[PDB]
RNA sequence: UGGAGAGUUUGAUCCUGGCUCAGGACGAACGCUGGCGGCGUGCUUAACACAUGCAAGUCGAACGGAAAGGUCUCUUCGGAGAUACUCGAGUGGCGAACGGGUGAGUAACACGUGGGUGAUCUGCCCUGCACUUCGGGAUAAGCCUGGGAAACUGGGUCUAAUACCGGAUAGGACCACGGGAUGCAUGUCUUGUGGUGGAAAGCGCUUUAGCGGUGUGGGAUGAGCCCGCGGCCUAUCAGCUUGUUGGUGGGGUGACGGCCUACCAAGGCGACGACGGGUAGCCGGCCUGAGAGGGUGUCCGGCCACACUGGGACUGAGAUACGGCCCAGACUCCUACGGGAGGCAGCAGUGGGGAAUAUUGCACAAUGGGCGCAAGCCUGAUGCAGCGACGCCGCGUGGGGGAUGACGGCCUUCGGGUUGUAAACCUCUUUCACCAUCGACGAAGGUCCGGGUUCUCUCGGAUUGACGGUAGGUGGAGAAGAAGCACCGGCCAACUACGUGCCAGCAGCCGCGGUAAUACGUAGGGUGCGAGCGUUGUCCGGAAUUACUGGGCGUAAAGAGCUCGUAGGUGGUUUGUCGCGUUGUUCGUGAAAUCUCACGGCUUAACUGUGAGCGUGCGGGCGAUACGGGCAGACUAGAGU
């Protein structure tokens, strides 16, 4: 399943403008619904869920399947935090994304589901397909002289590109140095109210 | 019975039920003619009923009638039963 | 009889093998006395790989081969060089192998320059 | 590398201590709702009763034969020719003890782990060495007749064999005496002399067609038997035991043994729980937990037990003999009343019980097995498919703009607020479904066919896939076909209005409701999840409320009224020694899967392949001697005189 609801209404909610650039938000940044404009209790556990929400509706990403994303991060050396943003950083629709092939996270997401792209000569459609060190991720010779995807190329510069990935010119495809660390990976959340949240 | 061939198998399992007893019973007579040869304290007749009892448990033991171990044990009981006479 | 026999361990639809030395008297997937080699026929070739030092082993105490391990001992060598016949060197074929996962990645560093 | 709390005794407080809750899990069920796929999984209750079809046969290269087919076939005009490939029935061989099922019984050497077997067996398989020699009498089938309602059975003749029976010779049978090595007591192993002994079977052949037989040496494999140690409750079960405990002589078995028997001795076991009672298949594992623990034994894998109930043996290398035998019992059926038949806890299915658990499916293509020289035949094992959201995992139901904060609904302090960039509108893309088309991998093999003589080998041909015209690819059209469920007083995320008035109802706990109910019912709004969401049942967690890790007893529950003393537990200073505890190392073992880690493959994931850990242990060997203990002394401080 998706959410497939309004976007402004969950970043209202959770007080943090989660898409890039809303003027929805700004004019109400207060939460949704007709008790909106209250000074709401700040309980403990609201400070270590609404933090959860903000990573769940950032990726795209069900309870079910986030909570095996923590299965592993805790699994794992280093740290809980550091492996858990990593492995989210790593899913596909948020390749394309950083890349600069997708306005929006939720574009993002079909243009891997309508299957648009290659990774290593390979046709895939899962969004949630995690791609590793030194994966090439092509695009569907199909896919080019088509309306979203010739919309980006002359929009590649109003948002930067992380350091772990690299895009090129007219052969559109996407090279990833390594996994990214932590240092260019996008904050508008803290990581360590997600691993405080699944303890309880 | 149902399957075919245990039909077949229920008639050649008393084929050898008879041919079995029929050797094991012979046997249990060559023993009690020497054990009554033994009891008499003779040697002449127990040395040569020992010897064709023992040719017996032999032929037995090669018709798959009685274990070679079985042959074994029942010999070495009738010839030391001599050698105390 | 001591056999040495297949055994299904794989997917729904991918059956992987392993070749075992079994009795008889003995399913599939129950103990093996000894797992001597393995058999993956879903590559393109083949995966065969053949212990052939213990295989020397059992063929020389006497465990007959089923015809599908026959057929695999006569591709590694194993049952030329134990009944003395002239094929004893392995007739296995691995599949043409590909370029490796960081030199694809400096080729398109070195196009995209 | 991994540990969270909250509510509730009081007017208030601190403590003690119960109860209740939030989490995870399921072979699940029920309620509301429901798109697709991958991959798992499904009678937990009646080991209740079962209709029908299938679940074990194969060999003519063992044998006599010739009912069916194909023949050269006389020619009958539907009668022939065993000579003949081929083959029903029959004899003979091998298999049927495996595979498949179930969990009733079992508190036990049943299982787990580690040893012993100088106390044993082992068909088929591999190899070393010997041999394969004379004879004989039958009989199934056939044919002819008798009985019987049937099921079945009698007699007379007749014919074979690798069927059966008797000899010759052949040491791993036996007896006595020997040496030789060996030790762990009975002894074992190897050789010598003498005296007794015991096997066999042939069949086929295009002209390297080829398969078999018997005795013995050694392997391999499977198995039997004994022992250490480990895993429930119950003392409101405290005396159990006479083949019982030991010996001797015989018997018995593959083997040791009171396993059996006679005789002799008078023992054996028990408060470290005997004998009873209750319950239970055990384990790899699974669930939970920070661990230690607690619960559990479902899929899969191992071992065990049973096969309507009870008992027994036969055959065989091997038998709890599911689809064998015989007796007894219950139940169902047939009968001419004299007598007969049957056993789904195999697969599928029916009835019944229950909250509740599926098709009277397809295929031998793959893997494993049985028989065969072989082709092949058999295989409800297995491979797959159907059905159920039963579980897990994955993906869709749109995306980008878009204020004119439209209509409506709800609230309103009548100013507005809110649902809400959400719609509408413009626009982009079609994953899946849909239509069309192509179309597999599993098949370095199975069969035939030239070379490749053999065995082998492939140039290369032939056809062979249940799943399946499925997955997957490609094309086509259009946002088009696709969202619900619970909750919102506190724990615990999320608040107002109307209706109701201790009523109707709610509730896990404290509790809410008696006219302004954030707790009842509806509405709007909201939160948590999502093809699901709740509820009940069950287990662990929280619970340090059985406390080893990790608790207490003056007054909260808790020191026996007090002493003596049995078993038991614990023990001062010091020398030497042993190496049982302890500790180091190494070898053997701790199956596979599962689990952790790292790489690989399924478009990703679940799932799956490999490698390394883990398997906390146990046995063998070799080091250390501080501490504990044993043994052999010393000492005087404790204790006693
Ligand atoms: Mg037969
Ligand atoms: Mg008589
Ligand atoms: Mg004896
Ligand atoms: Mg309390
Ligand atoms: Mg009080
Ligand atoms: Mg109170
Ligand atoms: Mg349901
Ligand atoms: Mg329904
Ligand atoms: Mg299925
Ligand atoms: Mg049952
Ligand atoms: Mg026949
Ligand atoms: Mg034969
Ligand atoms: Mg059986
Ligand atoms: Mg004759
Ligand atoms: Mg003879
Ligand atoms: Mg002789
Ligand atoms: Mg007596
Ligand atoms: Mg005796
Ligand atoms: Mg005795
Ligand atoms: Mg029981
Ligand atoms: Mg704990
Ligand atoms: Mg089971
Ligand atoms: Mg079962
Ligand atoms: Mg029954
Ligand atoms: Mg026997
Ligand atoms: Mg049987
Ligand atoms: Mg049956
Ligand atoms: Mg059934
Ligand atoms: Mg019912
Ligand atoms: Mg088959
Ligand atoms: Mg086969
Ligand atoms: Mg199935
Ligand atoms: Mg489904
Ligand atoms: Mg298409
Ligand atoms: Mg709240
Ligand atoms: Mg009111
Ligand atoms: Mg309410
Ligand atoms: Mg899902
Ligand atoms: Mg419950
Ligand atoms: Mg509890
Ligand atoms: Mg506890
Ligand atoms: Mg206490
Ligand atoms: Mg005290
Ligand atoms: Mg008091
Ligand atoms: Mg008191
Ligand atoms: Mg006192
Ligand atoms: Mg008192
Ligand atoms: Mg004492
Ligand atoms: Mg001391
Ligand atoms: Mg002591
Ligand atoms: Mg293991
Ligand atoms: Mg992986
Ligand atoms: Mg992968
Ligand atoms: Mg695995
Ligand atoms: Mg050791
Ligand atoms: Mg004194």
């Amino acid at each position: 399943a998706r959410y497939t609801g309004p976007v402004t209404r969950k970043s209202r909610r959770l007080r943090t403008d989660l898409v890039g650039g809303d003027q929805a938000f700004e004019k109400r940044p207060y939460p949704p619904g007709q008790h909106g404009r209250a000074r709401i209790k700040e309980s403990e556990y609201l400070l270590q869920l609404q933090e959860k929400q903000k990573a769940r509706f950032t990726y795209g990403v069900m309870e079910k399947q986030f909570r095996r994303y923590y299965e592993e991060a805790v699994r794992q050396p280093g740290k809980t935090g550091e492996e858990l943003l990593k492995i989210l950083e790593s899913r596909l629709d948020n390749v394309i994304y950083r890349a600069g092939l997708a306005r929006t996270r939720r574009m993002a997401r079909q243009l891997v589901s309508h299957g648009h792209f290659n990774v290593n000569g390979v046709h895939v459609n899962v969004p949630s397909y995690r791609v590793s060190q030194y994966d090439i991720v092509d695009v569907r010779d199909k896919s080019l002289n088509t309306v979203p995807f010739q919309i980006a190329r002359e929009t590649a510069g109003e948002r930067p590109i992380p350091s772990w990935l690299q895009v090129v010119g007219e052969r559109q495809r996407v090279l990833i140095h390594q996994l990214p660390e932590r240092a260019q990976i996008d904050v508008p959340l803290t990581e360590q109210l997600i691993v405080e949240y699944y303890s309880k | 019975a149902n399957i075919k061939s245990q039909q077949k198998r229920n008639r050649t399992n008393e084929r050898a039920r008879l041919r079995n007893k029929a050797v094991k019973s012979s046997l249990r007579t060559a023993v009690r003619a020497f054990r009554e040869a033994a009891h008499a304290g003779d040697k002449a007749k127990a040395a040569e009923l020992l010897a064709s009892t023992n040719r017996k448990l032999d032929k037995a033991a090669s018709k798959g009638v009685i274990h070679k171990n079985q042959a074994a044990n029942k010999k070495s009981a009738l010839a030391q039963a001599l050698n105390k006479l | 009889a001591v056999k040495i026999k297949l055994t299904r361990l794989g997917k729904i639809r991918n059956p992987q093998y392993r070749v075992a030395v079994a009795d008889a008297r003995t399913r599939r997937d129950g103990r093996a006395i000894e797992v001597i080699g393995r058999y993956h026929p879903k590559e393109e070739p083949s995966l065969i790989e053949i212990n052939s030092e213990r295989a020397q082993y059992w063929l020389s105490v006497g465990a007959q081969p089923t015809e599908p391990v026959l057929k695999l001992l006569k591709i590694t060598g194993d049952w030329q060089k134990f009944k003395g016949l002239p094929g004893a060197q392995g007739r296995l074929k691995v599949a043409a192998p590909k370029p490796s996962k960081l030199e694809v990645f400096n080729a398109a560093l070195a196009a995209a320059d």
